[PDB]
């Protein structure tokens, strides 16, 4: 970006652009979850230790 | 160990024994084979070596890196060996030995530590080898018509298949098809200096031509050389070794004068003998004329008063490939200079190339002999196009002497793995186990060029070996569609004593190595 | 780019880097493996001289920097710690597992699914091994102990006379047996004191029904044998009182000197008058005892010994019955000494071994106790014989505590090669591969026995192979899975039958410690070694 | 990650393979061509500030402290000391680009740094290099394909020099020579257009004598049809400027005569010696005679003469000239159309040559004198005499010029000429990308990247001109898609119009696609090399 000739300003604020609309994106793609549900609990500690 | 007053060998002396020593053989020759274990196979890699000096080499030859390498193991040297030896005899196939040669040594290493005899393993080793040679021969696809457009296509492509590894690869057609016109313009003999090979400076690959006749570079033209015409169009060509300027008569000669007179005829005397040779060089009706031995400015000027070309100090090879191209005779003497010692050629013209002058001898009908003009944009490319080309014009000779094709791309050596393994499982079963080995080492190949291609080489080794078990002698690896296909109906052909030789090195490289129990290094004299 | 002040190996590069750690450190001690091992040794750069076959002790004396290798070092000190035995064996087969693995990696197979595959065999050959390679030793009696005690010590400086140390070690481990809580008989070893003097021959080492001490009488005048011992045992110095950092004594009538600086040794004295009025014949003490209170017991005619071992102390005192006292105070604020808090033996003596003499405590009552005094030619044979006899006394409590066997000689490692050869065929794709390989690692054991006997390793792994086949296959064969090595003759032999017996544990833990250790350095893809 | 594998063996034992393995790196993998893109990468952009009209120089010193400013690029890459095998690949592919074309040597750099960046992009995201490389491959033909489609054919004609002047000028313009700019185009023209086969033949570049001289104005420059010669007239005294002058060429010294072999003459009584200054005397008149019945009215030598020969010289009316070198005697008499005579007994009227005006030139307060020939006849023979402030700007201008000759030169080999200003590089990429439209999935990536890398050179003249350059090379883009106009390029010298051919910016079709071929082959060369093993 910065060798095609923008500022890296520009390119700072349209990052933050960027970003705004990326949580947007996440927050819409995410589910409620319940503490009372044991089974998405499992499911998490499960994906966080499979890289391990 | 004791420290023995007066010891037996001298200070310094190395000596390793038994079975880690042969373990520590295999091992190195495992790392001799990984240094060039990835230039295999159509998506083979480079490698760059800087000697001392600083002048870089970069290949794909399996031979070129691995003489590049100053290998000092004792038993790592024998790789090394075999490789030039293949490169020597064949010419193609100098990184298959390798691998195979380390593969077989892999897989005897296990039996080899777990207190197997050696003599055994060699015995297995020899035995295998003598079957898969044979089998070779017996499988080995050859066409019995003589057909003059079947042997050029069948050429054709083995010489595509022996360039399809090279950064020439994708002018893989277009050099096939300049290595196979230039082979087959050699009379009986197939000599390699037959084929002058130029590298210049700049232009494209597909900018360079194969010229039938013979071409070489300018060589230190001397005034009056510019004032010669550049062109004929039926010139009669004097090949000589001769020295055409003023000189002493002879290195010993002396000469005693008392009189201005006989001074001045001593002079006009020199003057004269260089004139007779020049009219008489004239008088042939020659229009162009070449030395191997320097031609003064006199000569240069004389000769450019007549319309006439010259050119000195031209080297002994081309002057060799000139007379074959025209065909008359270098002459040491001008004496007899008659009609059938001259040269004929239909055109000759001196034109640019990249920045450099080169004269063309063209229109030959008879030659026998050929000149590569090689374009590139630097001197490695130039020299790995010409270590390429080598290798086409060696596989193209071997496939001359004899039409026996094999499908390539590993198919011959699933074949062979098949063959060995069905022998070896009807056998007592102490050589059965060896046997199988060789069987399985036999893979390496197909295993490498799926590697060095980026596929699952597991996959594809099993849908292979499947085929093989259930009919079809010629399925390899099909590196573009990242699968199994038939090679020989692919045209993947190569000859079948690329890979005879190819397992008789690799069987006895390992046999030697594995018959080697004990190293001694005495110590080094004359340090410096 | 990355500019780290250090060095960086990644890929096939680190791989192969710890493949070779792993394979340097098991072949240092692959030649010590069997009966027909031999023993290795050692000179540290002061010139210090260790004769051993023992492969925790070979590691641990070794100075190692590659990572890897300290991890195998850690893993065989690991398994000398939580079973005694087998120490070369989990060695040499964890890094037989990490080379197979690395050969697989090497063909594009992904760590993860060798991993998977591993973890499953190891498995599966523990459910194996627990149910069909086992043996109760209910139905074989003292036997059985004798048995694995002489193929624990068989490779050891004490193998040929096997005969008699397997019964002074089971004698031993008898002797200090016991029932905690729940029923369950203990046995703790390391509560069998182990002296080592230079003399005469092994077959005269002697085991002690009692207990051991390397010490001496405090003077000479005291006797050198009691034989109705009754012994006191105390934790605290029979000295000259002294007072603590907080008293101080200031003198402002001098007549009160002397008074002082007599009460200052009349303390000691009344203390040693109480313990020797109760009628205690033997005193020993953690710590020291000064002239004056030397002859106080010289005049008593009792024995005192000063300086002895805590741990010493404690086990003779619970072997008599004695209590340890660290004050002769009670719970009315007073000074006594009961003769409840006194042990009894059946005699006390000072005996001479070679030039010098040791305590023995014959016969405690109320508790039997055990001591060994092992005689050798010099000082690291002793030392030898005293790590091949601490690895008979782990076998054979490993033995009496969990009462399941399994045949030595490789038998267990063939069967299992074999079952999970077969097995792997039904599990996966690729840990189908990975399983395949650890079978086939499990069969180094056997290799280097039959290697380090010279015998033909190929025909006879083979053989035994074909025999555990024949055994898996045939149903009414089920007899040949005890079938073994017997390395004098090289020739298959049931090992069942031949006496040649393992605790299971040591198969079991060194299958599991080998798995994981092969697994952690297989882990490994990238080293970054920082400059120091 | 360096210095190859240590193992020293499981066993303990000594592990030594290749000689001296441990002061030997060694570079394996996607690190060693991530290392060989970031040098190239930084070659490339090194070098693509001196493009286009803005361009800027380099002031580079060698290794004895001499400077030279200079544009060019195969120059600059050739002066600069590298260490790094990658950058002497690029300093190669800028020679053998001045080599066979002799203009664009700083193009191709930048082509090919452009391309070896998108090249790590590709790698990043899994990508086999051979794949790279091939896909490179079929993008260049395509372009090399394109270029031929939208070249244009130019009359080399002698009597409309114009399109060529116009060529000159465009490969002009980034030189220092642009305030001369039109001079310097219409006598690197006439240089060309004189010494040139007319045939289609080739161009003999040693037929041109580019030489320089200190002092005098940039503006002095100019084309001699004819000789100029670094020698004066042997006699202090002789005539400084010789009229229609016939000249005798001779390559023998004014010198009693000698034989080569070895001699000996005996002096045996006082009669011989009488006779022998006689022999010596008789010689000295006879050549100056002989020189004097062929009518010529100067006298041309090669390897000097002795006081007796200058005096009968002088005596005799002929002024002559000594110590004039073999080159310079060759295109002496290719310009005057004489022969050259080796000796004095084979001199006749018609081997004379002629010049209308033979002069000695002096160059202010500096003692030099310098020969000039010309006002030949039909001389196939030309000099170009450069002067100038500094010695600097005269090697530059020498440079320059030869820039100007070898386009010329090419458009006599090659008629066809494509527009500048990146208007090419806009239309070729913009055919890659429609290409790449159609091909399966896998090559387009690569040919994309192609595209991309092409689209380079007009950002880098946007940039130098001090516009933006994604936008100005965007809207140029656009434009082509717009209205079928492959003319349109960047604007940088702001003349108000983006057609390159109003602007009369032409370049050599035959250059561009050298250009193109040799980055895209030395790409792939580069992008195949996964090891290293420098000591
Ligand atoms: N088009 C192709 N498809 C599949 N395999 C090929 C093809 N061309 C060559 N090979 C295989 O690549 C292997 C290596 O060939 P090459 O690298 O050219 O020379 P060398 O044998 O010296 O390595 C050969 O065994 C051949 O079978
Ligand atoms: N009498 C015997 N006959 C055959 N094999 C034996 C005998 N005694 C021990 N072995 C085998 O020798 C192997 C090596 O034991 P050893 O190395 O001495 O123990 P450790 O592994 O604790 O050092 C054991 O696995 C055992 O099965
Ligand atoms: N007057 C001009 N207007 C726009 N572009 C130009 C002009 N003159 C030259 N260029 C461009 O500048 C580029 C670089 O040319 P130059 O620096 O002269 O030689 P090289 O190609 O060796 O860098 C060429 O591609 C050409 O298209
Ligand atoms: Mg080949
Ligand atoms: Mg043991
Ligand atoms: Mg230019």
């Amino acid at each position: 970006l910065l060798q095609k000739g923008i500022h890296p300003t520009i390119i700072s604020e349209s990052f933050q652009k960027a970003l705004e609309k990326g949580i947007e994106i996440l927050t819409d793609m995410s589910r409620p979850v319940e503490l009372s549900d044991r089974e998405t609990l499992l499911n998490s500690a499960t994906t966080s230790l499979n890289s391990k | 160990m004791m420290p023995t007053p007066v010891i037996l060998l001298k200070e310094g002396t190395d000596s390793s024994q038994g079975i880690p020593q042969l373990v520590s053989n295999i091992s190195a020759c495992q790392v001799i084979a990984e240094a060039v274990r990835t230039t295999l196979g159509p998506r083979g890699m480079d490698k760059l070596i800087v000697d001392g000096r600083g002048k870089a080499t970069i290949s794909n030859d399996g031979a070129t890196i691995l003489k590049l390498l100053d290998v000092v193991h004792p038993a790592a040297k024998t790789l090394v060996d075999i490789a030039k030896s293949q490169d020597a005899e064949v010419g193609d196939g100098t990184t298959s030995v390798t691998l195979l040669a380390a593969e077989f040594l892999k897989q005897v290493k296990p039996y080899v530590e777990e207190g197997l005899h050696p003599q055994i393993i060699i015995r297995a080793f020899r035995t295998a080898t003598q079957l898969a040679v044979n089998k070779i021969k017996e499988i080995a696809v050859t066409v019995k018509k003589a057909d003059k457009v079947e042997q050029r296509k069948l050429l054709e492509k083995c010489a595509m298949t022996a360039l399809s590894s090279k950064l020439i690869s994708q002018q893989k057609a277009f050099f096939a098809k300049m290595v196979v016109d230039a082979v087959m313009m050699l009379d009986d003999l197939l000599q390699l200096k037959m084929i002058g090979i130029k590298k210049v400076q700049g232009g494209a690959l597909e900018d360079s031509q194969l010229v039938a006749g013979v071409a070489f570079k300018k060589t230190f033209s001397y005034a009056g050389f510019e004032m010669q015409p550049k062109k004929y169009h039926n010139p009669k060509i004097a090949l000589l070794n001769v020295e055409l300027e003023l000189k002493a008569e002879k290195d010993n000669a002396e000469i005693r004068v008392h009189t201005v007179e006989d001074y001045q005829a001593i002079v006009d005397a020199e003057w004269n003998i260089l004139y007779d040779k020049l009219e008489k060089i004239h008088h042939s009706g020659a229009k162009v004329v070449l030395s191997k031995l320097p031609i003064g400015d006199v000569a240069t000027q004389y000769f450019a008063d007549r319309d006439m070309f010259c050119a000195g100090r031209v080297p002994e090879e081309d002057l060799k490939r000139t007379m074959m191209a025209c065909g008359g005779s270098i002459q040491t003497s001008v004496n007899a200079l008659s009609a059938d010692v001259l040269g004929r050629c239909q055109v000759f013209e001196e034109t640019q190339i990249g920045g450099e002058r080169y004269n063309f001898f063209t229109g030959c009908p008879k030659a026998k002999t050929c000149t590569f003009i090689l374009r590139g944009g630097a001197e490695q490319f130039m020299e790995e196009t010409e270590r390429s080309l080598h290798d086409a014009i060696m596989i193209v000779r071997r496939a001359i002497k004899n039409d026996s094709v094999v499908a390539g791309g590993g198919a011959i050596e699933m074949e062979l793995s098949k063959y060995l393994r069905d022998y070896s499982r009807t056998i007592p079963g102490k050589q059965q186990l060896l046997i199988g080995a060789y069987a399985k080492a036999l893979e390496i190949i197909p295993r490498q060029l799926c590697d060095n291609a980026g596929f699952d080489a597991t996959n594809i080794l099993n849908k292979l070996r499947a085929r093989h078990a259930q009919g079809g002698t010629w399925y390899g690896v099909d590196i573009n569609n990242e699968d199994i296909a038939d090679n020989f109906e692919a045209f993947v052909w190569e000859p079948a004593m690329v890979r005879i030789n190819a397992l008789t090195a690799a069987s006895e490289a390992a046999c030697l190595i594995v018959s080697v129990d004990e190293t001694i290094k005495n110590p080094r004299s004359t340090v410096d | 780019p990355l500019s780290v002040f250090g060095d960086r190996s990644t890929g096939e590069t680190i791989r192969s880097q710890n493949v070779m750690a792993a394979a340097s450190i098991a072949n240092i001690v692959k030649s010590s493996l069997g009966p027909v091992g031999l023993d290795k040794m050692l000179v540290d750069d002061i010139g210090d001289v260790t004769i051993t076959n023992d492969g925790a002790t070979i590691l641990k004396l070794l100075e190692v920097e590659h990572p890897a290798a300290k991890v195998l070092c850690e893993l065989a000190d690991l398994q000398d710690k939580e079973v005694g035995d087998g120490t070369t064996s989990v060695v040499i087969i964890a890094a037989e597992l990490l080379k197979n693995a690395d050969e697989l990696v090497k063909q594009k197979i992904h760590p993860t699914s060798v991993i998977s595959g591993y973890r499953l065999a190891c498995k599966e050959a523990v459910r194996y091994i627990n149910e069909n390679l086992i043996v109760n030793t209910d139905e074989l009696g003292r036997d059985c102990l004798i048995n694995a005690a002489k193929t624990s010590m068989s490779s050891k400086i004490i193998g040929i006379n096997g005969d008699f140390f397997a019964n002074m070690v089971v004698d031993a481990v008898l002797a200090i047996k016991y029932t905690d809580i729940r029923g369950q008989p203990r046995y703790p070893v390391n509560s069998v004191n182990i002296l080592k003097a230079h003399g005469r021959s092994q077959m005269e080492s002697m085991l002690i029904s009692g207990y051991a001490l390397n010490c001496v009488v405090g003077s000479q005048g005291m006797p050198k044998r009691i034989v109705n011992a009754k012994i006191a045992c105390l934790d605290f110095s029979l000295q000259k009182t002294k007072m603590k950092l907080g008293v101080q004594v200031v003198i402002t009538d001098p007549e009160k000197l002397d008074q002082i600086r007599q009460r200052e040794s009349d303390i000691t004295k009344e203390r040693i008058q109480k313990i020797l009025a109760t009628g205690a014949n033997v005193i020993l003490t953690t710590g020291g005892i000064d002239d004056m209170c030397l002859k106080y017991f010289v005049e008593a005619g009792a024995m005192a010994v000063r300086r002895v071992l805590k741990r010493d102390l404690k086990r003779i005192a619970k072997a008599s019955g004695a209590t340890i006292l660290s004050t002769l105070a009670n719970l009315e604020g007073e000074e006594t000494f009961e003769a409840a808090m006194l042990g009894q033996a059946e005699e006390v003596v000072q005996e001479r071994i070679c030039d010098d003499e040791l305590i023995l405590i014959k016969n405690t009552k109320a508790r039997t106790s055990a001591s060994i005094i092992l005689r050798g030619a010099n000082d690291f044979m002793c030392d030898e014989m005293e790590r091949s006899l601490h690895d008979a006394l782990c076998v054979v409590k490993r033995v009496l505590e969990s009462k399941s066997v399994v045949p030595g000689g490789g038998a267990v490692e063939a069967a299992l090669s074999i079952y999970l050869e077969n097995y792997a065929t039904s599990m996966g794709s690729r840990e189908q591969l990975a399983i395949a390989e650890f079978a086939r690692s499990l069969l180094v054991i056997p290799n280097t026995l039959a290697v380090n006997a010279a015998q033909d390793s190929t025909d006879l792994v083979a053989k035994l192979r074909a025999f555990h086949n024949e055994a898996q296959v045939n149903p009414e064969r089920k007899n040949l899975k005890w079938i073994g090595l017997d390395l004098s003759n090289g020739k298959p032999r049931d090992n069942k039958q031949a006496g040649v017996f393992e605790p299971t544990i040591v198969k079991v833990k060194s299958l599991k410690f080998a798995t994981e250790a092969a697994i952690t350095i297989l882990r490994i893809d990238d080293l970054i070694k920082l400059h120091p | 990650a360096s210095m190859g594998t240590l193992a020293f063996d499981e066993y303990g034992r000594p592990f030594l393979i290749i000689k001296d393995q441990d002061r030997k790196s060694r570079l394996m993998g996607l690190e060693a061509l991530k290392s060989h893109i970031m040098a190239a990468k930084a070659v490339a952009n090194t070098m693509r500030t001196s493009l286009g009209p803005n361009g800027l120089d380099k002031m580079m010193v060698d290794k004895d402290g001499d400077v030279t400013v200079t544009n060019d690029g195969a120059t600059i890459l050739s002066m600069m000391d590298v260490d790094h095998q990658i950058a002497k690949l690029m300093v190669e592919l800028s020679k053998s680009q001045d080599d066979e074309i002799g203009d664009g040597t700083t193009g191709v750099v930048v082509l090919a740094g452009a391309l070896l960046e998108e090249a790590e992009q590709l790698l990043d995201r899994g990508i086999h290099p051979i794949r790279i490389a091939d896909g490179y491959e079929q993008a260049a033909r395509v372009a090399i394909e394109h270029l031929d489609k939208i070249s244009d054919s130019v009359l080399v004609d002698i009597k409309d020099t114009e399109p060529l002047i116009q060529t000159a000028k465009t490969t002009l313009g980034s030189k220092v020579v642009n305030s001369c700019h039109r001079q310097m185009a219409e006598i690197a023209v006439n240089a060309v257009l004189t010494v040139a086969d007319m045939e289609r033949r080739d161009v003999d570049f040693e037929l041109i004598k580019v030489e320089g001289k200190v002092g005098g104005r940039l503006e002095d420059t100019k084309l001699i049809k004819g000789v100029i010669v670094d020698k004066d007239f042997s006699h202090p005294q002789m005539p400084k400027k010789v009229e229609d002058a016939k000249i005798a060429i001779l390559t023998c010294p004014f010198e009693p005569p000698k034989p080569k072999t070895k001699h000996k003459l005996d002096v045996t009584s006082v009669e011989d010696y009488k006779a022998l200054q006689k022999y010596e005397k008789e010689k000295f008149e006879e050549m100056i005679q002989q020189i004097k019945e062929t009518g010529a009215n100067l006298a041309i030598c090669q390897w000097g003469f002795d006081d007796e020969a200058n005096h009968l010289l002088l005596q005799n009316n002929l002024p002559a000239v000594r110590w004039v070198g073999g080159p310079e005697i060759e295109l002496i008499a290719i310009a005057t159309g004489g022969r050259i005579v080796p000796r004095f007994s084979e001199l006749t009227a018609e081997k004379l040559g002629f010049a209308g005006l033979v002069q000695e030139i002096s160059f202010g307060t500096t003692k030099d004198k310098m020969l000039v020939i010309e006002q030949c006849k039909n001389s196939r023979a030309v000099t170009i005499f450069i002067r100038g402030g500094n010695k600097m700007i005269i090697e530059e201008a020498k440079r320059s010029l030869h820039d100007a000759l070898c386009v010329i030169r090419n458009l006599i080999r090659d008629n066809r000429v494509v527009y500048g200003g990146g208007a090419a590089e806009i239309s070729c990429a913009l055919a890659v990308s429609q290409e790449a439209d159609k091909c399966p999935t896998l090559e387009q990536y690569a040919m994309r990247a192609f595209a991309d890398a092409l689209e380079v050179i007009p950002m880098a003249l946007s940039e130098n001109s001090g516009m933006n350059p994604i936008q100005t090379m965007t809207e140029v883009r656009a434009r082509q898609v717009k209205e079928m106009n492959p003319a349109l390029g960047i604007d940088c010298l702001h003349k108000g119009t983006n057609d390159m051919k109003q602007q009369h910016v032409i370049e050599t079709l035959i250059g561009k696609k050298q250009q193109i071929s040799l980055a895209t082959q030395m790409v792939r060369m580069i992008l195949k090399i996964d090891d290293i093993r420098k000591p």
